[PDB]
């Protein structure tokens, strides 16, 4: 998921990758930097699209109280995808 | 206005109380410099003393004067005793530059100091 | 009663496995309460319960050796212990961990790689974010 | 390797000897001397791993500085910090001491004892629980399994 | 050159300069102060040390939080000598113990030592590549240190020819060599002359030609202010402290001046005389 | 009203309302503001020459016992002539009631002095020394407590940032701990938390 | 209601006075504390054995300041700032930036471990339960460089276990 700099190190989700200008590669001898091999954004893409047929649905996040607040969000277009600002997984309508 | 004083009634007052006072820490230096095994010799603290007292020099509202004898005599009793140790007397002097001159050109390189 | 002790305290050391057994756990640090055999667990790790002794000392862990390749026969740390077991031991709860352990999530670990700092291999500090200001190229074509 | 081999269990030795007691003085200004007066406590004992607590600084092997370090502490803390033995350990516990933490941003506060002594092993928590500090002595007595001090004094 | 490199305000304690030093040795005594003086300065400082990390422990708490680095290495291999020197915007050479040793003589540390690190650090890209010596470093006799240290000036100059050789006199100290020798004594009497130099000024003239440029190539020497007869000075350093064989070859031979490279004066820095820190240095004597 | 709202009681407040108008007619020389909480604790804003008879008042007089002291300090106010403000605070014995002796004071003027008149005065008013600036005229030691016996500038003052203008950092170049400029490694970021709008309308003072 | 003590007499009873003279010069008062303390030297020690059994606690304890994620989801944080807002050190550290996909976050999310004192403001105020106080507490760090989180610090420090944290919280999100 994590790519290889050509530098030789990696990056992480955002892109603070060095260069041989920097003396920061230095200061990392001898101590592997710690880098989440398992990134945020493959987390969206690979969850297939819900859909439900009404007009305006509810959000929470799968569970009372455990999650992100009541939030009711729209499908009003013919065929893009709304997608909840909290939740961050689109939806789809089925007339 | 009805201006309550501190000690004194004009000048005279205050040029007494503070010629006492160098007087006290003239008498007062080579007792500490021999006391707390010091590191400086007698001419460098009794010229920072007068450059202590020189910096302060203008100065003319009596009550100002006073309170400064005040100050004085409160770290006179504090140096007379032991209460404070060599690290505050060390810490009157600066020996841990600080190195830059007030020169324009100095400051225009070291940048930001207007 | 002297003789009664003598003969109830020698079973437990009879009943550990023998006496080779005993010289392990004796050597290693000092566990002689052991009979229960609730669970063992990755890494290899044991898991005694006793509920005759008073609380605080219900719920005691054997380590192994070599857990993670480091010669962990001596010298035990903290936090050798797997989550769902760290759980149980604190006594947060009083439930045993086995009955549901895991969560049905693919992103957890399957180290958990233990206390890093004095190694070739732990943590340092740095600074997530891209370009502060973007700094000026000079024209690396060749005028004049 | 007969002279490698015997001076390594010779150092094994030695650091053996050295992490089996480290009785320290316990130093202590604030609310975590009472954390560490509570891991004298008869949940956590010291004296379970040759740990006596004694404030006898000329026989004490590591030092444990907690409570909140002040300007004003400073310059007896240094001058406690030289009459102790070269086998010396510093350990910081607490957030006040171990880089300031709740009064940071305050005048005649030492920010934190790494501008004061040579720190050792930095125990965080407020207060840092004696299940923690407990750890974290362990861990020196780790350290102290990891010194090759005489293999050093032998390749020298 | 990349930004956070430049330099950023005023100086000292976080307060963020330029120059990036790596330093060998600096377990010593010498290196102790210069660290000492660039942590003042507020550099970043990259320290390789060979032994036990308890020295680098008590030299630990001089400069910033996670300012001063930590390495390890040996003075045989290549890869570990380039792993120090990495990136370092200037690196320094101060390295010697002065005895022979059951693994290292006085051959090939002199010599050898500085040709791998100066060979990777010009193939490494530094400026200001600052190699201590010794004076009076010749192939006059008496002292396989002195003879050793003179090939070693030797190859400096060669390879690498934009090097700092830079050569102070017997520096007196807080931990020096010499003032020791002459207070734990108890010996024989002849007639030398002698100057020594205090320390922190010394180091004061390093760090000024390490953060100021065209004082680069050319060699330094450092000079002290007395220059007086020996058998004086060591009563001066009895009656002020109470009471009434290469080392001592090394202080009875020799301690010349050489005006043909300047030193303290021309760079721009005051060195103290020797009283005043000498009655600073000479305690630890009876009550 | 009624529920979970603090309610009060008509007889604390008209029993101060007697007592402070009580000893403000029998005072006649040194009384300025008398006034009552909504919460009955009395008030009383006094001008700075009486400190020793309404002291010696106030702990005697037979009709208002009130030996206990509490603080003192001269809470630091700008935007006024006279700055400072020397809290006294008292509490009774024999009835169990509160009150604020407030007088006022500027930067270069002594108070008189309440160590005589109370004993407990002595450490209170040496720290207000220490940390204010108020110097106290017949008192026989003021020194600094609080302090560090190099760090002068009175630092309760507002003109007195939140960092200290002294760092302390030992080094091995002097061998000891030494004092230098501060450098501080975090902003401290400030916010903007005065919201407008005006919570409380009883309080607003009256425009030009 | 005053129950004071000390206001009594030695009465002058010939038994009294020579029970009063046996007790100076014979010393039973002492023997009899040294009973009751060899009664809890007969006792059995209230200790334990620490790399092996560990003290109780309790599910509301303040640990390790990991985050979450949600279920087969994103980051729980939403970069609101609220913890820098009622951190009363200010350990938080927040700069946020968006994303070419629309939702929003982060740059970075740091902490220093010198500065947090373990209120639980930042549990109490997170607004989707983001940062988490942790369930244990051995960081014990031979540097000082090893005490100041990143953001993927504190992911892979949510990462090494959340079934504990979720746990705690699954029992006792009732409450507060
Ligand atoms: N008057 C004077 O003292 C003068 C001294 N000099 C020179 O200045 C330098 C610094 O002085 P000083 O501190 O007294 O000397 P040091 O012996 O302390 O400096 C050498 C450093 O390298 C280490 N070291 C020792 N042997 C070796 C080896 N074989 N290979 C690598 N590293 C080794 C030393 O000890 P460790 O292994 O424990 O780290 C120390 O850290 C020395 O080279 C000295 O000759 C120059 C002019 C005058
Ligand atoms: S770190 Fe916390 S427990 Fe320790 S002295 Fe400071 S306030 Fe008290
Ligand atoms: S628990 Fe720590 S990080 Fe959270 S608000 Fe308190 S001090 Fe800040
Ligand atoms: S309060 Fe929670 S969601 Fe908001 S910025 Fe902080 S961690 Fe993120
Ligand atoms: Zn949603």
């Amino acid at each position: 998921g994590v790519r290889t700099s050509p530098t030789g190190e990696k990056v992480t989700h955002t892109g603070q990758v060095y260069d041989d200008e920097d003396y920061r590669r230095v200061r990392f001898v001898g101590r592997q930097k710690e880098v989440n091999e398992n990134f945020a954004i493959d987390l969206i893409a690979e969850q297939p699209v819900s859909q439900v047929g009404s007009r305006v649905i509810s959000c929470d996040g799968g569970g009372g109280a455990l999650g992100h607040p009541r939030v009711y969000i729209n499908l009003d277009k013919e065929t893009k995808t709304g997608t909840c600002g909290y939740c961050g997984l689109q939806f789809r309508q089925q007339h | 206005t009805s201006v309550k004083p501190i000690f004194s009634r004009d000048m005279n007052e205050a040029k007494r109380r503070v010629r006492e006072l160098y007087r006290a820490w003239y008498r007062e230096v080579p007792n500490t410099v021999h006391l707390f095994q010091l590191d400086i010799s007698v001419k460098q603290g009794r010229d920072k003393v007068r450059e202590m007292f020189k910096k302060n020099a203008h100065v003319t509202d009596p009550r100002v004067v006073d309170l400064l004898v005040i100050k004085g005599k409160m770290e006179l009793e504090e140096t007379i005793n032991v209460w404070k140790q060599r690290t505050h007397v060390m810490r009157f002097f600066h020996e841990t530059e600080a190195p830059r001159p007030k020169d324009f050109l100095s400051k225009f390189y070291v940048g930001h100091d207007p | 009663e002297l003789l009664q002790v003598l003969k109830r305290g020698l079973q437990q050391v009879s009943g550990h496995g023998g006496l080779r057994g005993y010289l392990r756990v004796l050597f290693r640090a000092n566990d002689v309460r052991v009979g229960t055999l609730v669970g063992e667990d990755k890494y290899g790790n044991k898991y005694y319960e006793d509920n005759k002794q008073f609380f605080g000392r219900h719920r005691w862990v054997i380590y192994t050796t070599e857990m993670n390749g480091k010669n962990t026969f001596w010298d035990v740390d903290g936090s050798m212990v797997p989550p769902e077991w760290h759980r149980w031991l604190h006594c947060m709860t009083d439930d045993p961990p086995t009955v549901k352990p895991p969560t049905a999530r693919k992103f957890i670990w399957t180290n958990h790689k233990f206390n890093l700092s004095g190694t070739p291999q732990q943590y340092v500090p740095y600074s997530t974010t891209r370009k502060k200001i973007q700094e000026w190229v000079p024209p690396s074509t060749p005028y004049k | 390797s007969r002279g490698e081999y015997v001076v390594a269990k010779l150092d094994d030795l030695i650091n053996w000897a050295r992490r089996s007691s480290l009785w320290p003085m316990t130093f202590g200004l604030a609310c975590c001397a009472v954390e560490m007066m509570h891991m004298a406590a008869p949940r956590y004992d010291m004296d379970r791993f040759g740990v006596v607590f004694r404030a006898s600084p000329r026989q004490s092997d590591v030092m444990i500085v907690a409570g909140t370090l002040t300007n004003k502490m400073a310059p007896a803390l240094r001058k406690v910090y030289d009459q102790m033995p070269e086998p010396r350990y510093v350990v910081s516990m607490g957030s006040c001491a171990n880089g300031g933490g709740y009064y940071h941003y305050s005048y005649s506060v030492v920010r934190g004892c790494d501008r004061i002594v040579p720190v050792d092993i930095y125990v965080p928590g407020c207060p840092p629980t004696a299940e923690a500090l407990l750890y974290g002595i362990l861990q020196l007595q780790k350290k102290i399994k990891r010194e090759k001090r005489l293999r050093i004094w032998y390749r020298r | 050159l990349h930004h956070a490199v430049i330099p950023h305000g005023k100086g000292g304690r976080s307060s963020v300069s330029g120059i990036v030093a790596t330093v060998f040795g600096a377990t010593g005594f010498l290196g102790r102060y210069l660290v000492n003086h660039l942590g003042r300065m507020g550099s970043q400082v990259i320290v390789p040390y060979r032994c036990e990390p308890y020295d680098t422990m008590h030299l630990r708490p001089m400069g910033d939080l996670g300012q001063i680095i930590f390495m390890d290495w040996n003075g045989r291999d290549k890869d570990s000598i380039r792993r120090a020197v990495e990136h370092s915007n200037v690196v320094i050479n101060l390295v010697g113990r002065e005895w022979e040793t059951k693994n290292f003589d006085f051959e090939d540390v002199f010599v050898k030592i500085p040709q791998a690190i100066a060979q990777v650090s010009k193939e490494a890209g530094v400026e200001k590549f600052i190699h201590i010596s010794h004076l009076n470093a010749d192939i006059k006799s008496s002292s396989k240190y002195l003879r050793n240290k003179a090939v070693g000036e030797k190859e400096v100059r060669e390879t690498f020819p934009e090097a700092t050789i830079i050569k102070p006199a017997d520096i007196f100290g807080r931990e020096d060599r010499f003032l020791n020798y002459f207070a734990n004594i108890r010996s024989l009497g002849k007639k030398t002359v002698k100057q020594p130099v205090y320390i922190v000024d010394v180091t004061k003239g390093i760090i000024n030609a390490i953060k100021d440029p065209d004082a680069r190539g050319k060699t330094f020497a450092f000079v002290g202010p007395n220059r007086y007869l020996l058998f004086d000075l060591v009563q001066y350093v009895f009656a002020v402290a109470h009471r009434p064989r290469d080392k001592v070859e090394r202080i009875h031979t020799t301690d010349r001046t050489l005006p043909h490279l300047p030193g303290l004066e021309d760079l721009g820095v005051q060195a103290t005389p020797l009283e005043l820190k000498a009655i600073e240095v000479l305690r630890r004597h009876r009550t | 009203t009624r529920p979970t709202v603090r309610p009060r009681n008509d007889v604390a407040h008209k029993q101060l309302s007697a007592f402070g108008e009580y000893v403000a007619e029998i005072l006649p020389k040194y009384v300025q503001q008398v006034q009552v909480s909504c919460f009955s604790e009395l008030e009383i804003c006094i001008h700075p020459d009486g400190v020793i008879p309404v002291l010696t008042f106030l702990r005697d007089h037979s009709n208002a016992q009130f030996k206990s002291l509490a603080d003192l300090t001269a809470v630091d106010i700008p935007t006024r002539q006279n700055r400072f403000e020397i809290v006294y605070n008292l509490l009774s014995l024999r009835f169990n009631s509160r009150i604020r002796v407030k007088t006022y004071t500027d930067e270069l003027t002594p108070v008189e002095s309440s160590v005589s008149v109370y004993k407990a005065a002595n450490w209170y008013e040496r720290e207000i020394w220490d940390m204010f600036g108020v110097f106290f005229a017949n008192h026989p030691d003021l020194r600094r407590i609080l302090t560090d016996y190099g760090f002068e500038g009175h630092p309760f003052r507002k003109d007195f940032p939140l960092s200290g203008y002294v760092e302390l950092r030992y080094d091995d170049e002097v061998k000891r701990v030494v004092a230098e400029p501060v450098e501080l490694a975090q902003e401290f970021r400030k916010f903007d938390l005065n919201s407008p709008w005006e919570a409380f309308p009883a309080y607003r003072q009256p425009p030009e | 209601t005053y129950k004071y003590v000390n206001l009594r007499e030695p009465s002058m009873d010939m038994k009294s006075v020579t029970d009063r003279a046996a007790q100076t010069l014979l010393w039973t008062e002492l023997i009899r504390g040294l009973g009751m303390t060899l009664s809890y030297l007969f006792r059995e020690p209230a200790t334990i054995n620490y790399p092996f059994e560990k003290g109780p606690l309790s599910p509301r304890f303040r640990g390790e300041h990991a985050l979450r994620r949600y279920p087969s989801g994103e980051e729980r944080c939403i970069a609101c700032k609220l913890c820098e807002a009622v951190c009363p050190a200010q350990a938080i550290t927040i700069e946020a930036e968006p994303r070419a996909d629309g939702s929003r976050r982060t740059t970075r999310y740091d902490i220093d471990m010198t500065k947090c004192i373990y209120c639980g403001f930042c549990q109490e105020a997170c607004p989707v339960d983001a940062i988490v106080e942790g369930p244990n507490f051995e960081f014990s760090t031979e540097t000082h460089e090893e005490l100041l989180y990143n953001k993927e610090k504190l992911l892979n420090n949510g990462d090494k276990w959340e079934a504990e944290i979720a746990a705690n919280i699954q029992a006792d999100y009732l409450y507060r």
